RNA sequence: GUCUACGGCCAUACCACCCUGAACGCGCCCGAUCUCGUCUGAUCUCGGAAGCUAAGCAGGGUCGGGCCUGGUUAGUACUUGGAUGGGAGACCGCCUGGGAAUACCGGGUGCUGUAGGCUU
RNA sequence: GUUCAUAGCGACGUCGCUUUUUGAUCCUUCGAUGUCGGCUCUUCCUAUCAUUGUGAAGCAGAAUUCACCAAGCGUUGGAUU
RNA sequence: GAAACCUCCCGUGGAGCAGAAGGGCAAAAGCUCGCUUGAUCUUGAUUUUCAGUACGAAUACAGACCGUGAAAGCGGGGCCUC
RNA sequence: GCCACGCAGUUUUAUCCGGUAAAGCGAAUGAUUAGAGGUCUUGGGGCCGAAACGAUCUCAACCUAUUCUCAAACUUUAAAUGGGUAAGAAGCCCGGCUCGCUGGCGUGGAGCCGGGCGUGGAAUGCGAGUGCCUAGUGGGCCACUUUUGGUAAGCAGAACUGGCGCUGCGGGAUGAACCGAACGCCGGGUUAAGGCGCCCGAUGCCGACGCUCAUCAGACCCCAGAAAAGGUGUUGGUUGAUAUAGACAGCAGGACGGUGGCCAUGGAAGUCGGAAUCCGCUAAGGAGUGUGUAACAACUCACCUGCCGAAUCAACUAGCCC
């Protein structure tokens, strides 16, 4: 019973920030967009050119195609059972750069520097990053204060 | 004050059984080697693995073994997995032809590595067939509530040393 | 929360340091628990309650049971709880007599659950307190407060029904 | 023709305001919600007493009604016609529908049975949450009994579970009743009407000398 | 320490009123032959340089409004998972983790890129 | 209710019970459970009309009304359909 | 004259954008002028429903021929969802 | 240092996405309660203002600052759970070549060719990839939770997971779905859920502490029957009050004068009603809590006093029972 049209539900979804209406800051349109870099769809409803379908809102892709205002991004779409690499073209004004990709190139370039570095000096040193380890042994001090004896408060109605 | 270091082994025994668990618990129960009811398993404690025992919490009963337990453990229900096969260790052999390229040829060196959380631990850990163990003779108290609650499931300190006297 | 013979502990606990304050303050709490897991269990519930704090934001830096330090000494212990009716939340001042304070603390958890059917996570323990026997309010533990209390033990029932399970000779109640 | 209130004691659909999409709303039974002397000053009725539901269910405008005609004819009766101000803080906004079905002998007579099933407007109720005050007095400190025995006279007017609260705030300001007296002494609070205007210490100067003046 | 041209982020930058402004500059200002537009040289376009910082503009001020950021609200509301927990129900409590928003009370009131000037 | 809330009633509200009404649903039955009423006959229920024993009254008597224990016993002859 | 026109001031849009509603929009996407026919000729790719079939609709290109503007550009119908 | 191609209904670490729950309406859009303060008007008007409402009194509308209550088709703010991506050898870094694309530029981009880098760049687990042919099915139902219609339904319709269907076994006496647990044929040991008077295995413990008497007691998820309202039954608890300056309860007195107070009147004299609550005697007395008298009258209460000599009273609250 429901509709099949494209921008059903997207009352929210498209619609701009509190207090951010009216022109496009022109930062977003100066991005370089290269193919292979990943990009975020997010998709303003201030440019309803390009626009990507709903179902690619809040989705991650790579770059495959690029064109005078819009790139082709490759993006998992999960239908039924199966995943399937669907090709979009979506104006530059619904995407921007992935700080996730940008953060693993860091330390991607960081690493290869310690390996150089340590390779150099001759100590060996951890690159493999760990999860969170248990806390080690240590001493609190208290100062000369005796801790605060803490009791539970007597119920009482207040509105 | 002098805070203890905080625990870095954990054993996990399975509690519940096989029917009717929802897909997140099944796989994280599948990912710690849990398939079947009175399965237990040493697990090197992180935020990951916390976090999957935290989400298996009611289907679980964890806790810190001790030297002993991880003696009794080893050396009664300790069997290999060579080629695929669950193996009794009843040689050093066993151990030597498969963990030797770590350091590990010995019952002794195997239980050091479970023990003191080592280099080598995962490696250790993965070529120990999970334990099979029997009942817990005397009974549970509840295995369907926490254990902070009178019931078995959950996180207990270190009584799960008690709940391995009984349960091998 | 379950039961048994309770125990009391001496829980201490502080947040983690974070470059906020260096030296978090400690805090310290008397939990009437089983054992030590639910003892600091109940610990953070209660400085979750009371203070903005977690068990994960936070640490538990000594919990030790605290032994009674005179438990051959006959003396009154006043209560003050709160608890979680079928309809309401009341505090109450309840009064017992024991040798321990972790011994009156179980009574009060029977007695609450005898008289009120009030289930042990419903009561929170806020006050436990030795009295003097001037000072109490409850007549049924006043009545003992006598130099010269004396009485019989009038109709004494027989425990050892079945053995033997067949007699010839029926009891006698009076001793 | 009215159905027994416990057919609607629940809160069981999402809220249902009379608005642009549910047209033809009856009128709430309940059209006056503040009784008693309500233009008496902040402190000639220092003592507040609420009635406060224990449940989560929905209270009729006609049950609003009543109780408020009940508290009222009590409070006129022992206080006076000018000795106390009631105020009703729920109003029926929660539609009520019914799915008419003829009364007589027939189901052949297109009675459709379940299709076609959503209803027509019934009627109005108002929702109340557990811990929600219903009714507030606001009368002189001395009858304070009074006032509880009206509001519980008129808890028999409704379903669930009531308590009456005697409050610590000042009459019907959100101010405590200690603190009340030094406050205005100190003009953080300036009477006006039935309530008080807080003045805080930011601002224009001007609002502050027109002030201590 | 500032300004001008072009900007980036787009109120910590906005709004109301008041005070100050050296030198460049930006302006207000003068005029309609040409260029160009008008009901109207008001606007736009053009040609200027007598006067003025009155205004724009810049800086500052206001127990200022707003905005931004904190505290409180509050481990409250809400919530993942659990129980052969309670209750006639409505709902509620506990265990295991996560965790808000007003009112109220503080602090702040543009940062900066390129190019070119002024400031002894 | 001459006064008097509650002898007897009970507005506005609100809580229930019953399955002797009519609905709602469609779980059983479509290789079929004979579909209304009357007649006949037995048993059961009580939310008691009468009768037994009681309490109350705006119970003087008489009559009546309200309520309790209570289903032992009875609850009819006819015109029209 | 309460509403005719003229003037100033305030005015974040509380108007308008053909229509239902939602989104979007201020030296705009609204209003008024000027010039026009990109509502034209073509091949593929893609999105939406989806079985990843079709139709319909739509997006980004590429090749012609054009319109407009000083130009950057924009335009192959209607601001988007029928 | 080193121990497989690769994968995942999982976490961790980064990084985005969202507009539900909650919250808000002294923030927009709608709905909505009540006062307060101002000053213009085709508001009513207002008593002596026509005379310049000489005046200024009230009620409107309006504005301002507050105030009560709300929203599935409202929202500044905004969770939990959740969805996507990344966590390297297809990577990184050096050079060099090609281009008809782009162009101030040896520019940009893409491709191609050599070379050097292995600490294999989170945890955990698992061996993966790929092709062909293909049956049955396409009536479902149930439970926790979320949820729409309906008074509701063992009703109708959705979301998530699990189950029954397709499944036996232990427990719930009995039972498609509940709880435990899933199954080759057996011996021994131990448990789950549930139990241990007898049926019927197991408490034939010298079990612990209390609560409860029912002339319809009560007795264990689903679940197989109950509510509002009451109780001087009993048990706890909260708040307040009185008391050797003698409480409480009983027994016995005074309970007045003005004043048989005023306006109600046909009697209402304290009590058929409206207002106000005086004074003094003091031990106290309401110019009255009730009975009643046609009305008087006569009683009672709250108030005090006498006898009595130790504790007592009230209102709530929630357990079992009724
Ligand atoms: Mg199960
Ligand atoms: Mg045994
Ligand atoms: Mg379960
Ligand atoms: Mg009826
Ligand atoms: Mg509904
Ligand atoms: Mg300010
Ligand atoms: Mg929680
Ligand atoms: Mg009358
Ligand atoms: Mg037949
Ligand atoms: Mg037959
Ligand atoms: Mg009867
Ligand atoms: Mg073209
Ligand atoms: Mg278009
Ligand atoms: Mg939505
Ligand atoms: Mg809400
Ligand atoms: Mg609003
Ligand atoms: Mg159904
Ligand atoms: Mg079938
Ligand atoms: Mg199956
Ligand atoms: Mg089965
Ligand atoms: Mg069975
Ligand atoms: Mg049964
Ligand atoms: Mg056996
Ligand atoms: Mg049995
Ligand atoms: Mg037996």
């Amino acid at each position: 019973t429901n509709t099949k049209g494209k921008r059903r539900g997207t009352r929210y979804m498209f619609s701009r920030p509190f207090r951010k209406h009216g022109v496009v800051p022109l930062a977003t349109y100066m991005r370089i967009y290269k193919k292979g870099d990943i990009v975020d769809i997010k998709g303003m409803g201030t440019v309803q050119k390009g626009m990507p379908h709903k179902c690619y809102h809040g989705k991650t892709g790579r770059v495959y195609n690029v064109t005078q205002h819009a790139v082709g991004i490759v993006v998992n779409k999960q239908v039924k059972g199966k995943i399937l690499a669907k090709r979009i073209n979506v104006r530059i004004e619904h995407i921007k750069h992935s700080k996730s990709r940008d953060s693993f190139l860091k330390r991607v370039k960081e690493n290869d520097q310690k390996k150089k570095e340590a390779k150099e000096k001759g100590t060996w040193v951890q690159l493999k990053r760990q999860p969170a380890p248990p806390r080690e042994a240590h001493f609190v001090r208290t100062n000369g204060k005796e801790p605060e004896l803490l009791e539970p408060i007597p119920y009482e109605f207040m509105a | 004050f002098y805070v203890p270091a905080e625990p870095k082994l954990a054993f996990v025994i399975r509690i519940r059984g096989i029917n009717g668990v929802s897909p997140k618990v099944r796989k994280v129960l599948q990912l710690l080697r849990l398939r079947q009811i009175f399965n237990g398993t040493f697990v090197k404690l992180n935020k990951a693995s916390i976090n999957m025992l935290r989400i298996v919490e009611p289907y679980i009963a964890w806790g810190y073994p001790n030297l002993k337990s991880v003696n009794e453990l080893i050396y009664k229900r300790g069997y290999g997995k060579i080629n695929k096969k669950r193996i009794a260790l009843t040689d050093n052999a066993l151990i030597a032809r498969s963990l030797g390229k770590y350091g590990i040829i010995c019952m002794e060196d195997l239980i050091h590595e479970i023990y003191t959380v080592g280099k080598r631990f995962k490696e250790a850990n993965n070529f120990l067939w999970p334990f099979k163990l029997s009942s817990p003779r005397g009974g549970m108290k509840k295995k369907t509530t926490h254990f902070v609650e009178g019931g078995d499931a959950g996180n207990r300190e270190d009584q799960i040393n008690r709940l391995i006297r009984r349960m091998n | 929360k379950a039961s048994g013979t309770l125990r009391e502990y001496k829980v201490v606990g502080r947040c983690l340091p974070t470059p906020k304050c260096h030296t978090p303050p400690l805090y310290r709490m008397r939990i009437f628990a089983p054992n030590h897991v639910v003892a600091k269990s109940r610990f953070w519930y209660f400085v979750s309650q009371l203070k903005k704090m977690k068990k994960s934001s936070g640490e538990i830096v000594y919990c030790g049971q605290v032994f009674e330090k005179s438990p051959l000494r006959v003396k009154n212990f006043g209560i003050w709880l709160r608890y979680d009716s079928r309809s309401g939340t009341h505090n109450m001042y309840r009064e017992y007599r024991d040798l321990t304070t972790a011994g009156a603390v179980t009574q009060c958890y029977r007695d609450m659950g005898a008289r009120h059917r009030a289930r042990a996570h419903s009561i929170q323990i806020m006050k436990v307190e030795e009295i003097a026997a001037s000072k109490c309010r409850r007549p049924a533990v006043k009545q003992f407060h006598d130099s010269k209390i004396k009485f019989p033990l009038p109709h004494r029932v027989l425990r050892r029904q079945h053995k033997p399970r067949f007699t010839t000779k029926r009891p006698n109640t009076f001793f | 023709g009215r159905r027994p209130a416990r057919c609607y004691r629940y809160c069981k659909n999402k809220p249902y305001p009379k608005s642009r999409f549910c047209r033809g709303v009856p009128d709430a039974k309940i059209r006056i919600f503040d009784l008693g002397r309500k233009k008496a000053k902040v402190d000639e009725f220092p003592l507040g007493g609420h009635m406060v539901s224990d449940e989560y269910e929905q209270l009729s405008s006609e049950a609003l009604e009543a109780a408020r005609i009940c508290a009222n004819k009590y409070m006129v009766k022992s206080c006076g016609r000018d000795g106390f101000h009631m105020r009703v803080r729920l109003h029926p906004f929660h539609v009520i529908r019914i799915n008419k079905m003829l009364s007589c002998a027939g189901a052949d007579r297109l009675q459709t049975g379940m299709r076609g099933a959503f209803g027509k407007p019934q009627g109005t109720v108002a929702r109340v949450h557990i811990g929600q005050v219903i009714m507030s007095i606001r009368t002189k400190l001395q009858n304070e009994e009074h006032v509880i025995e009206a509001l519980r006279r008129a808890k028999f007017k409704f379903p669930g579970r009531q308590k009456i609260h005697i409050s610590k705030k000042w009459g019907f300001t959100k101010f405590n009743a200690d603190e009340f007296e030094d406050m205005v002494a100190k003009k953080c609070l300036i009477p006006d009407g039935c309530g008080v205007k807080y003045v805080p210490s930011h601002g224009p100067l001007d609002k502050w000398r027109v002030l201590h003046s």
